[PDB]
């Protein structure tokens, strides 16, 4: 019943590759991501109004 | 399958089998225009998933 106890949070957002490179030193294996597959439509469980 | 019949004189095109009778195939080489199709979606409010 508190959100302080609770042991961990999932946040799921949409992004694009120019967000990551905004900051490149904090994320890495950008090299590798199949960027056409993770499409907001191939994933149900994430609601959003994108067509 | 939908071709014309095949018989031994096939000169080297591909070919099937239809109820025990070997035919040819056909294929489709299909061109595309802009504005020609739409895709239907069938929303439920609120969100936009299929």
């Amino acid at each position: 019943g508190d959100i302080n106890k609770a042991m961990f949070a999932i946040v799921s957002f949409e992004t694009c590759k120019a967000d990551l490179l905004k900051e490149k030193d904090r994320y890495h294996n950008l090299n590798k991501i199949d960027w056409q597959s993770s499409a907001p439509v191939n994933e149900p469980d994430h609601a959003t109004t994108t067509p | 399958g939908a071709g014309a019949q095949a018989t031994g004189a096939n000169p080297g095109y591909r070919t099937s089998m239809v109820s025990g009778q070997e035919h040819y195939d056909v294929y489709p080489m299909l061109v595309v225009g802009d504005d020609s199709f739409t895709s239907i979606g069938f929303q439920t409010d609120g969100k936009s998933l299929k």
